[PDB]
DNA sequence: AGCACAATTTAACACTTT
DNA sequence: AGCACAATTTAACACTTTTGTCAAGC
DNA sequence: GCTTGACAAAAGTGTTAAATTGTGCTATACT
């Protein structure tokens, strides 16, 4: 109800989530085992930290 | 425990593209459900990784 | 040796908790029974302080700050900032915490 | 499967347990659960609380 | 036989910074007493509180 | 493929004996490599111990050997481990090399990165010692420059969730500062750096706080060249830095200079 | 001693803002799915044709510019691993063959 | 790529997917670890007919 | 290591075929 | 290991345009 | 207060060579 959660707080209600809940959460699929460069220091693309 | 997850499903999701026999791919899934158990609870299923 | 005071240092990496010990500057744990002894005073209100505006609430710090070089009064406490990890470690788990 | 294939499905793994889940009627489980405590006794009355 | 408090300099260390770019404000503080931007940092050794 | 199109169509006989010699085609492929599971695993067995579960290393071993009875050609007259052993081994080290590091490091790397190893453990060997970077850069024709960047590539993250003192509910994690953070007498500090940057540049004229306003960026934060005030001026180039270049004059008078020289 | 460390970024102290920010439009993308994406973009942005979307796969705007299929082919699909080292003449020989002996083993 | 069981609702005590659809936990562990097929449906009126 | 506790087996039973 | 080859990213240089600065002048 | 001419450094911009990365292949036999 309260995504931002900021003091408005009347319940906090928990369940299972359903695979329509895990892609509704998320902002992208990671495909890569990837987490940075090794040079360059910078998080690669589709990657644990992109 | 992330990596080694994605790296099993790239893994599986290679090998049914590709074309397998069925105890290959019985046993890359079998690899990644303990990947997954091991993400979710360590040491539960068998030994701790 | 013993002697340690800390007004604001450093704080810590995943939470955003103040460190520990003489050799960071680190602050005294308000740990478990110290809440139960505040708890049965009936002091809501230094609970609330000891708990948000000096650990975790990560916008009321240097706003506490601000409001005592200036000279005004202390703000109300948002939330912690160590909460909203816990929410994101039960999504991580797959719990529709809501 | 090469012989009386057609007169059922099988399956194994987290697949199969999606599929046994998908035709559960819990009504039916339901009743029945709630029809065992109220009438038998024993071990079995026991196991269905 | 220097006699050092809680705060002095003991060794003096410079680190290499890369690039950062200042503040306006900062940018105008600069060009009022004429002092460069010196891109290296100041992480010396003093000594421990106290 | 070539005849499910036109050209033709069969009758039920070749129709019949075409499919079964498809199905009979796609059987020994998989005979083949249920009979060479026993070789991946006998070669995945010594690469253990270093990187890679013993599993990983049997499924990219299992790649290997399609890709190995892929391309086998049974008309040089040759066993099949022989020429399997190959693609094998390769699928092996090539998954040692890009899925066994947390920072994924490209193969040629790789590559001179364990050669460097073998070299400097049979100088240790032949030495009794541990080589140097200038001794090691003669034995593998480089600059002892590049030796020394090599070796602080191959060095792995050390973990932050383990103890380390004996008193064990210490982590790392518990003692690494975060210098990101917002320090909280820094931003007092630019706040009222800026109420006082205001409270200077009201003391000056009308046009040139504009001046310096637009020239640095102050109200907008993005800044402005001579021609970006001038085209609000009206003016050119020179008129507008003659302006600046007073101003900055001003600015330096001590009334102005001594409110600001704490601040730096 | 401390050991401060960092995540590799920076920590910028402009106030925020809320009223004057350089104008955005919206383009919508459509994945395979039947799923609508919208993405804002600046003014001063060619808006590209296909883009990877939230859902994980590419999508493509809603327009019907149909920009490029560029192309690109298979691999190698065993039987080019096949034709390339066997020619035609050496299996339709063989092929036949085998064929001949589906006919000589059925009746014996 | 292949679909995978949570393992708090599997390795708990008790067991809820083994209570959910009356197995074994020892034999819930054969089949969603790939160790013994499962039947998940069969017809009925062809096999009676 | 143990202390408690609840879930999951050997075996101990009468009941019903063979 | 080790090598061969294509695809991609970088850095380096030449050349043009912008942005800034000096002296003169009404 | 304001403009013009001239010159020089800084910044874009295009092209081109190098370095860097990705991927295929190696056939005594080996289980």
């Amino acid at each position: 109800g309260a995504m931002l959660d900021v003091n408005f707080f009347d319940e906090l209600r928990i369940g299972l989530a359903t695979a329509e809940d895990i892609r509704q959460w998320s902002y992208g699929e990671v495909k890569k085992p990837e987490t940075i460069n090794y040079r360059t220091l910078k998080p690669e693309k589709d990657g644990l930290f992109c | 425990l992330y990596r080694r997850v994605i790296n099993r499903n790239n893994r599986l999701k290679r090998l049914i593209d590709l074309g397998a026999p069925e105890i290959i791919v019985n046993n890359e899934k079998r690899m990644l459900q303990e990947s997954v158990d091991a993400l979710f609870d360590n040491g539960r299923r068998g030994r701790p990784v | 040796d013993k002697i340690h005071a800390r007004s604001t240092g450093p704080y810590s990496m995943i939470t955003q908790q103040p460190l520990g010990g003489k050799a960071q500057f680190g602050g005294q744990r308000f740990g478990e029974m110290e809440c139960w002894a505040m708890q049965a005073y009936g002091a809501a209100y230094t609970l609330q302080e000891l708990l948000t505006i000096k650990s975790d609430d990560t916008v009321g710090r240097v706003k506490v700050y601000e409001a005592i070089v200036k000279g005004e009064n202390i703000p109300e406490p948002g939330i912690p900032e160590s909460f909203k990890v816990l929410l994101k470690e039960l999504q991580s788990l797959c719990l529709n915490v809501e | 499967v090469d012989r009386y294939g057609e007169y059922f499905t099988g399956a194994m793994g987290a697949e199969s347990i999606q599929k046994l889940i998908e035709n559960f009627d819990i009504d039916a489980e339901a009743e029945s659960l709630r029809d065992v405590i109220r009438n038998g006794k024993g071990q079995k009355k026991l196991r269905a609380l | 036989g220097a006699e050092v408090r809680d705060g002095d300099i003991l060794v003096g260390k410079v680190t290499p910074k890369g690039e950062t770019e200042l503040t306006p404000e900062e940018r105008l503080l600069r060009a009022i007493f004429g002092e460069k931007a010196r891109e290296v940092r100041d992480t010396s050794l003093k000594v421990p509180h106290g | 493929t070539e005849l499910s199109e036109r050209g033709e169509k069969l009758p039920a006989a070749q129709r019949r004996d075409m499919m079964w010699i498809c199905r009979d085609g796609d059987r020994a492929k998989n005979h083949l490599l249920e009979a060479n599971l026993r070789l991946v695993v006998s070669l995945a067995k010594r690469y253990t111990g270093r990187g890679m579960a013993f599993l990983d290393l049997i499924q990219e071993g299992n790649l290997g050997l399609i890709r190995a009875v892929e391309k086998f050609d049974y008309t040089k007259g040759y066993k099949f481990s022989t020429y399997a052993t190959w693609w094998i081994r390769q699928a092996i080290t090539r998954a040692m090399a890009d899925q066994a590091r947390t920072i994924r490091i490209p193969v040629h790397m790789v590559e001179v990165i364990n050669k460097l190893g073998r070299i400097q453990r049979e100088l240790l060997q032949d030495l009794g010692r541990e080589p140097t970077p200038e001794e090691l850069a003669k034995e593998m024709d480089i600059t002892p420059e590049k030796v020394l960047e090599i070796q602080q590539y191959a060095r792995e993250p050390i973990s932050l969730d383990q103890t380390i003192g004996d008193e064990g509910d210490s982590q790392l994690g518990d003692f690494i500062e975060d210098s990101e953070a917002v320090v909280a007498v820094d931003a007092v500090s630019f706040t009222l750096l800026q109420d006082q940057l205001q409270s200077v540049l009201d003391t000056l004229s009308e046009r040139e706080a504009g001046v310096v306003r637009l020239r640095f960026g102050l109200t907008d934060g993005q800044p402005r060249t001579l021609d970006e005030i001038g085209q609000v001026y009206g003016v050119t180039r020179e008129r507008i830095r003659q302006i600046e270049s007073k101003t900055m004059s001003k600015l330096r008078h001590p009334s102005r200079s001594q409110v600001l020289r704490d601040y730096l | 001693r401390v050991l401060r460390g960092s995540r590799l970024g920076a920590v910028s102290y402009e106030t925020d803002r809320n009223h004057d920010l350089a104008p955005r439009q919206i383009a919508r993308y459509r994945t395979d799915n039947g799923e609508e994406f919208e993405v804002p973009f600046a003014d001063d942005a060619e808006i590209p044709g296909t883009w990877l979307c939230r859902n994980g796969m590419e999508g493509t705007l809603i327009e019907g510019d149909l920009p490029e299929p560029k192309k690109v082919k298979p691999p190698r699909t065993h039987w080019d691993m096949l034709l390339e080292r066997r020619s035609i003449e050496e299996l339709e020989e063989l092929l036949k063959e085998r064929l001949e002996l589906i006919r000589s083993r059925r009746r014996g | 790529a292949a679909p995978v069981t949570h393992i708090w609702y599997f390795k708990g005590v008790p067991s809820r997917l083994g209570y959910l659809l009356d197995l074994a936990p020892k034999d819930l562990e054969k089949i969603i670890y790939f160790a013994a097929y499962v039947i998940t449906s069969v017809d009925e009126e062809m096999r009676h007919n």
